[PDB]
């Protein structure tokens, strides 16, 4: 179960900004 | 500095100047 999140797939400038609130 | 950031100890740096604090979740799922 590894996802791939910003690892290879979407994130870019628009939804971090807030990975830890 | 955001640039290629997948994995590689990028999405760590790219956190370690974003929360300006160490700790996070980075948690897989069980």
């Amino acid at each position: 179960g590894i996802v791939e999140q910003c690892c290879t797939s979407i994130c870019s400038l628009y939804q971090l900004e807030n990975y830890c609130n | 500095f955001v640039n290629q950031h997948l994995c590689g100890s990028h999405l760590v740096e790219a956190l370690y100047l974003v929360c300006g604090e160490r700790g996070f979740f980075y948690t897989p799922k069980t």
